[PDB]
């Protein structure tokens, strides 16, 4: 059942490797869109996803 | 030292994700010394509810 509490329940989630430097769709948790993936020089806070 | 809040600034940081659906309605809080000599007691401390 579902109604109004936040999903407790999910299947697996059938995830893949990640391709760097080459024009690519991405996913990240439901964040999707497409680019170039690069290495960053500058960090996050332990807790910053996005 | 300092005899009340500092004058200065600072972020909080997230701890917890807790997908609690509770309709609360009210709070209520509690720490205290309690011997065993005169039964139950209190200490002598104070915070801040904001």
């Amino acid at each position: 059942e579902l109604l109004h509490a936040p999903a407790t329940v999910c299947g697996p989630k059938k995830s893949t490797n990640l391709v760097k430097n080459k024009c690519v769709n991405f996913n990240f948790n439901g964040l999707t869109g497409t680019g170039v993936l690069t290495e960053s020089n500058k960090k996050f806070l332990p807790f910053q996803q996005f | 030292l300092v005899r009340d809040l500092p004058q200065g600034f600072s972020a909080l940081e997230p701890l917890v994700d807790l997908p609690i659906g509770i309709n609360i309605t009210r709070f209520q809080t509690l720490l205290a010394l309690h011997n065993s000599s005169s039964g139950w007691t209190a200490g002598a401390a104070a915070y801040y509810v904001g």
